[PDB]
């Protein structure tokens, strides 16, 4: 039943839980780290200038 | 918790809300503001 007590965590998780509210709503600023891989460059097109 | 606080406010402002009925429903017209940024006018074809 470790599927079963891993279900359990996953719905205490998300028991009173409001997505559509930030973490630290009203108390903090939520900072969000971000990073890209680039898995191609596609063409460059001059016509529309754009890629 | 602040949050918890917020949380509370939302719920109950969405309960009960009839999202048929226009604010004022039976009452003086709506008044909706406009605002528009543009950022780019792409392709002028003729």
């Amino acid at each position: 039943d470790n599927t079963t007590v891993f279900t359990r965590i996953l719905d205490r998780l998300l028991d009173g839980y409001d997505n559509r509210l930030r973490p630290g709503l009203g108390e903090r600023v939520t900072e969000v780290k971000t990073d890209i891989f680039v898995t191609s460059f596609g063409p460059v097109s001059d016509h529309d200038m754009e890629y | 918790s602040n949050m918890s606080l917020v949380k509370e406010t939302v719920d109950r402002l969405l309960k009960g809300y009839d999202i048929r009925l226009r604010p004022d429903f039976g009452g003086p017209p709506v008044a909706v503001g406009m605002n528009i940024d543009i950022a780019s006018i792409d392709m002028v074809s003729e």
